[PDB]
């Protein structure tokens, strides 16, 4: 007879869980409800990190599987299957099974991390001027409510102001105008802020999101190659 | 060693009572992925394993398939497949 | 029935990946309550803290969870699901996974809830003191001396006003200027060396700041004075509190510190500890940097003790800390006067490679009984002219 030894229980959700997922470079449960949403638990002291959607349509049937081999998390609902891995600590889990836009109109759910939305608060607020910009009154107010909003939570608890993210719901095209100006409002001002990768980032994401939105890679002698979108390090490799 | 896809199958056929009576039995599909460089091309099947016969006297599906921590031994979990 | 469990065989015999006909083993589940949901195998070194296939953790329909020896697929260890609050209606265990943080199986119920099942539950020893100053026992204690670098990469995280053997450079943020804890787990339960504390500061810096770094033991989860963080963990020190002066080079720009002590090997003797916290304060009696905001970068890197062919050397290891008599033979042999033959160059060599070992090990005790340093003082100081001669005079470079 093997020996098995009960310690007590916690509590993940309130209506049932059926699947499950633990991610050991994290040290998370990523418990799945029935209902879809996933429920991102601390290994440590047992307290829920965050609660995620997924972006995935609703009713789905979601399966949530990790490979450590590959150190990556497998969402599987009725329509499409997405991969995430973990950035900067934190699993973007947000718009893990968000499916490709087709037109520059479409709206997209976009995550960021904290930092990256103060510094992206401070350089539109004292260091950039995009004023000029589409959209931009309207990105100034969700970034302005995100952080208000999330700074409660980082006061409160380091993890989870990690885990904490800031979400826009907002159209591709107004995304890549805004992301672009701030690129190219840095670049004028000749400023090195954390504001310019995230800017970069976020417009190369957004580019990735849209196949439409991809020149062929024009790899050819006696050919130069567009730069601004080059800046991907995929099309460098 | 080219890699190989491994999809547990569920056939559904239609067979005479020894009116046609459907039959289903699961078995193994294992494929070729590895793009040539008479080596089996991918998407073109290169080995149907089938499991015994208890599976489908049962009526039995493929639950899960796990390979084994050795990578000597494989693992197949079969449970009763709900009937149409 | 419950299901079936088909043990089939992985076919090498050509060069694409086969599979064999005949199943090795067959297992028939035949209560229909225990129908399989999902499964999770166990590593079997798990439980070493036919050839055995490790054990399968599976859920079944009615919330049992059942362990089973892949070999035979025997029912060895049985767990009935819990009781939902306020009734008696079966909180059924639906999916089970591994939290290696806890060591225990993570297992989800029909209500919501989550449990972890957990797994598992000086004399008499050949020393390395009373044997005589042979050669061979010499060169053994010399092997047994020796360092190996840990590979592969560990993990650790660090506050983030750090940004990245790994390094991390500093960002000007004062949110936790004062306190500053770097957590470390060890990649695997070996045999802990030392580790290598690398730092850059200020190219601008006149003054030497007044900051200490300390090494601690972290604390496992339940299942001039020191700054008051360090005093919450002062039972579970490991070493130093030194300061920043012990190391720092001529320019002042940079610096190293070696962190061990031997009650870190003495507290690692029972093979439990697995990870450690570094702990970093500024004590205290343009960018007005003040201690730990004065720093510029930091760079670390862990060592290991040389796995040699004798085994149990934690005992070994930990003998010449605890009987100190040990080192009053070796200043015998220092002073020559042993009549067992002439002591050569190298065992001279040797007899002085243990005791700079044993100098740099106790080079950081944390508030050790220095009976036995006492002790080896005294034995140095007692023979002290003629130690310094037969090294300085009469013997070589």
């Amino acid at each position: 007879e093997w020996l098995v030894l009960r310690d007590g229980c916690m509590h993940c959700d309130a209506d049932g869980l059926h699947s499950l997922s633990y991610h050991p470079a994290l040290n998370a449960i990523l418990a799945v409800t029935s209902r879809g949403t996933i429920k991102v638990i601390d290994g440590t002291s047992g307290a829920t990190l965050q609660a995620s959607a997924l972006s995935a349509k609703p009713g789905g049937q979601v399966k949530c599987q990790y490979i450590s081999a590959v150190d990556k998390v497998i969402f599987v609902d009725d329509y499409a299957v997405g991969c995430r891995k973990d950035l900067n600590g934190i699993l973007l889990l947000d718009t893990a099974l968000q499916t490709p836009v087709s037109k520059q109109d479409d709206v997209v759910q976009l995550e960021l991390p904290v930092t990256e939305a103060q510094q992206l608060l401070s350089a539109c607020l004292e260091k950039v001027d995009i004023s000029s910009t589409e959209g931009y009154d309207l990105f100034i107010t969700q970034l302005k409510d995100g952080l208000k909003n999330t700074s409660h939570e980082t006061a409160a608890n380091h993890k989870v102001a990690k885990w904490a993210t800031v979400t826009f719901h907002l159209p591709h095209h107004v995304l890549k105008s805004i992301a672009s100006a701030i690129v190219n409002e840095l670049k004028k001002i000749n400023q090195n802020v954390a504001a310019l990768p995230v800017a970069s980032s976020v417009m190369d994401r957004l580019s990735y999101l849209l196949p439409s939105a991809r020149p062929e890679l024009g790899v050819g002698p006696g050919r130069s190659v567009d730069r601004s979108l080059m800046y991907s390090e995929a099309n460098r490799r | 060693p080219f890699p190989c896809l491994l999809a547990g199958g569920l056939l559904t056929y239609k067979s005479p009572a020894t009116p046609l009576v459907r039959r289903t039995l699961p078995v193994l599909l294992l494929y070729s992925i590895k793009e040539s460089d008479v080596f089996p091309k991918p998407g073109t099947l290169v080995q149907c394993l089938r499991l015994p016969k208890f599976a489908e006297e049962e009526n039995l599906c493929i639950d899960s398939i796990t390979p084994c921590a050795d990578g000597i031994h494989l693992l197949v979990g079969l449970r009763t497949c709900p009937v149409e | 029935s419950g299901g079936y469990l088909v043990l089939y065989k992985m076919n090498y015999a050509t060069r694409i990946v086969t599979l064999e006909e005949e199943p090795i083993k067959i297992q028939h589940i035949k209560d229909p309550q225990d129908t399989i949901t999902s499964l999770i195998l166990l590593p079997p070194d798990i439980l070493d803290n036919i050839s055995t296939l490790g054990h399968l953790v599976i859920t079944t329909q009615g919330g049992y969870v059942k362990i089973l020896d892949l070999s035979n697929f025997e029912i060895l260890a049985k767990v009935e699901p819990p009781k939902k609050e306020g009734t008696e209606e079966q909180d059924t265990f639906v999916s089970v996974i591994y939290c290696s943080g806890t060591d225990r199986l993570c297992a989800c119920t029909k209500g919501g809830e989550l449990h972890f099942l957990q797994i598992g539950g000086i004399s008499g020893v050949d020393l390395l003191v009373d044997q005589p100053f042979t050669l061979e026992i010499l060169t053994s204690l010399v092997e047994l001396t020796r360092f190996e670098t840990l590979t592969p990469r560990f993990s650790a995280t660090v506050p983030p006003c750090w940004v990245e053997t790994r390094t991390w450079k500093l960002q000007t943020d004062s949110n936790s200027w004062d306190e500053h804890v770097f957590e470390l787990v060890l990649p695997k339960a070996c045999m802990v060396g030392h580790v290598d504390f690398k730092f850059v500061l200020n190219s601008n810096i006149t003054n030497i700041p007044q900051i200490q770094v300390t090494l601690l033991k972290n604390k496992a989860p339940g299942l001039l004075r020191l700054c008051p963080f360090l005093e919450d963990h002062k039972e579970d020190i490991l070493c130093g509190p030194v300061w920043l002066a012990s190391g720092l080079d001529l320019s002042g720009h940079a610096g190293m510190l070696t962190l061990t002590s031997p009650k870190l090997v003495k507290g690692m003797a029972g093979g439990k500890y697995r990870s450690f916290l570094i702990h970093v304060k500024a004590v205290n009696e343009s960018e007005n940097l003040r201690g730990c905001d004065l720093l510029q970068e930091v760079s670390v890197t862990i060592r290991r003790f040389k796995k040699t062919s004798i085994s149990k050397e934690r005992v070994q290891r930990c003998a010449m800390l605890q009987f100190s008599e040990f080192h009053e033979k070796l200043v015998n042999t220092l002073c020559r006067k042993t009549d067992d033959g002439q002591i050569t160059e190298h065992a001279q060599s040797l007899v002085l490679d243990t005791l700079c070992w044993l100098a740099g090990v106790h080079s950081n005790g944390p508030g050790s009984s220095k009976e036995g340093n006492e002790n080896l003082l005294s034995k140095t100081r007692k023979f002290l002219s003629d130690i310094v001669r037969v090294c300085f005079f009469e013997a070589g470079r």
